[PDB]
């Protein structure tokens, strides 16, 4: 597994919002309605969300923009 | 409070001023002094004291 | 979860069955119990909003 977490800390900086973003992605994946942007390898949603966030694709603004677009499209 | 200000200092006047300030605050608070002396005594909700 | 929650225990067990992963804070029963203990002794227990 991903033993150490340093890339997510650098990608967030505050180190307290990174876990929040990871958990927000994980809960959304668990409930459904979302697709993993990164190629999954039969693992937990937490690890997949962490990898997607650290890949430079998920942020506190990307998720918010996507949610706003989805809400406005209704 | 005025009398404590009018008092001639020392520990007695200090205690008097403290009591006066405390009274002024408790008056500013909605604290009934009689509330310390209880009137109606609540008994336990029966599920608070197991048999 | 690892505390006295009863109605939260049931909700959490149901969620774990359903894979929801959510806990409901509410208010601890021991809090109301201590409030009563205050009301049990000579002081009213009243909590503002």
């Amino acid at each position: 597994a991903r033993v150490t977490v340093q890339d997510a800390v650098e990608k967030i900086g505050n180190r307290f919002d990174l876990v929040l973003v990871a958990a927000r992605r994980a809960r959304q994946m668990q409930v459904g309605g979302k697709d993993p942007l990164v190629p999954e390898e039969n693992d937990k949603t937490t690890v997949i969300a962490l990898r997607e966030i650290e890949e430079g694709l998920i942020n506190n603004q990307i998720l918010d923009v996507r949610e706003r677009q989805e809400q406005q499209e209704q | 409070r005025e009398e404590l200000n009018e008092t001639n200092s020392e520990t007695k006047r200090k205690k008097l001023t403290k009591r006066i300030k405390l009274l002024e605050a408790f008056v500013q608070s909605g604290n009934k002094p009689e509330w310390m002396i209880l009137t109606v005594l609540p008994v336990l909700p029966p599920d608070l004291r197991p048999l | 979860v690892k505390s006295d929650d009863v109605n939260g225990r049931t909700k959490m067990y149901k969620n774990i069955v359903d894979g929801n992963h959510q806990m409901e804070p509410g208010m601890p029963e021991s809090f109301n119990v201590l409030l009563k203990e205050i009301r049990s002794l000579g002081i009213n227990i009243e909590l503002e909003d």
